Formats: C-alpha cells, sequence, structure tokens
C-alpha cells in the first residue's frame, strides 16, 4: 500500500524515499538468487518475482535510516516494561493529562 | 532480562580487603569484557580529564554483549577531605547520571 508507506515515512528526503524502493527491489531479487560455493540464479524460474510489503518493512527497519533523526529509540527506552493499572491514581493522572492536552489544543 | 542493569556497593572499614575481594568476584564471572579503573592511573589530572576518562571507559562496555566493570576507592575519584567539606561536583554528577543509564538493546 503506497499511502501506508507514505504515512510511515517522515522526515525523508526524496533520495531516501527512492533508496528505500531500491533496497526493497534488491531484497526481492536476492530472494531468488542464492549460492555460496558457487554463484547461480534460481534456474531463471523466478519469472513470477513479486515484491511484498514484508520486504519494504524489513528494509525500513534495517536498511534505510533518516539522517534528520527520529524518536523511536527514546520511546522504547523510556517505557521499558509498559504501563499497568494498579490503582485509580493512574487513571486520574492520565485523565488530567488529557484535559491539559485539550486545553492547550483549543486555547 | 527485565533488569539489564544491576548495581552493588561493597562497604567496610579501611584495610579490610575490599579491593581484592572485588577483583576475585569479578574474575570468577568468566565474562567477555572486564575492566578495572582506579584513581592510581589518572593522578594529577584535572576534572575534565577524569570525566573524559570515565566516558571512554564506559563507552567500551556498551560495545559488547555482557560486561562487568569495577570502580574502587570511590572516595578518591572525587577529592573528598573532612575539613570544609570540599569535593568535585562534576565527577559526582557524572557518576550519578551514569549509574541509571541502561546500555543499548539486548546488552
Ligand atoms: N580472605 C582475604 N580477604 C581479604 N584480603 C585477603 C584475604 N586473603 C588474603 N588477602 C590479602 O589481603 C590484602 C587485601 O588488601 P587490599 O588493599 O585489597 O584491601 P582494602 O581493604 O581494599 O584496601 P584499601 O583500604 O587500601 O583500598 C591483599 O594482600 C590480599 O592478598
Amino acid at each position: 500500500d503506497i499511502k501506508e508507506l507514505a504515512v510511515e515515512t517522515k522526515n525523508f528526503s526524496g533520495a531516501e524515499l527512492e533508496g528505500l524502493v531500491r533496497a526493497a527491489q534488491s531484497t526481492a531479487m536476492n530472494r531468488h538468487i542464492k549460492a555460496s560455493t558457487k554463484v547461480e540464479v534460481d534456474m531463471e524460474k523466478a519469472e513470477s518475482l513479486q515484491v511484498t510489503r514484508g520486504d519494504f518493512l524489513a528494509s525500513l527497519e534495517n536498511d534505510i535510516k533518516p539522517a534528520f533523526g527520529t524518536n523511536q529509540e527514546d520511546y522504547a527506552s523510556y517505557i521499558m516494561n509498559g504501563i499497568i493499572k494498579w490503582g485509580d491514581p493512574v487513571t486520574r493522572v492520565l485523565d488530567d493529562g488529557e484535559l491539559l492536552v485539550q486545553q492547550t489544543k483549543n486555547s | 532480562d527485565r533488569t539489564p542493569l544491576v548495581s552493588v556497593l561493597l562497604e567496610g572499614p579501611p584495610h579490610s580487603g575490599k579491593t581484592a575481594l572485588a577483583a576475585k568476584i569479578a574474575e570468577e564471572s568468566n565474562f567477555p569484557f572486564i575492566k578495572i579503573c582506579s584513581p592510581d592511573k589518572m593522578i594529577g589530572f584535572s576534572e575534565t580529564a577524569k570525566c573524559q576518562a570515565m566516558k571512554k571507559i564506559f563507552d567500551d562496555a556498551y560495545k559488547s554483549q555482557l560486561s562487568c566493570v569495577v570502580v574502587d576507592d570511590i572516595e578518591r575519584l572525587l577529592d573528598y577531605v573532612p575539613i570544609g567539606p570540599r569535593f568535585s561536583n562534576l565527577v559526582l554528577q557524572a557518576l550519578l547520571v551514569l549509574l541509571k543509564k541502561a546500555p543499548p538493546q539486548g546488552r
């Protein structure tokens, strides 16, 4: 899905956006060409080569990283063991924060 | 795995054998990366130099899988002396901050 990918990618230069595509093509291509002792294509039988979203996700996760920086690392590092509900104060605090967010949103 | 970071303080009167016991317990871990810092190898440095050295020592530990580090004679790291009292705040903050930063993921 193109729109989903566009939503996922942010702070991406055009060169990054097209390198992402190149990397996805590269991994799909490698899928059907493999040999270690020698080199050999998949008997040219991979004429139905199709690129799946999984290739794009793997590339976006391991291949192409924006230079402008991101904020996933901080989120994952700060909320480590998640949030559980042991008492009302948690709900009260979350509600109050939401109220203040609404305040600043529409003041 | 819930607690990738663990700390511990050995305490006792002077001339007890703390340093040797720490070294032995560290040795019997069979870990890949082990390091033993100490005031003895930076004597006469200024505060900035000590902070740089502590930075460089800790940075290495972040580039392994599992590691153990030793900090002996803390009272010398920061120049404590009863009269006053007088000491270095910069090194103290370096230590306090560094003792609550978990390493990269899966380490
Ligand atoms: N069971 C033991 N416990 C402690 N030290 C021992 C023991 N057996 C032998 N030793 C010897 O005792 C000495 C330990 O002195 P060490 O300087 O390590 O102690 P410390 O209390 O950490 O000293 P410092 O106050 O100078 O930092 C070493 O010579 C060590 O070989």
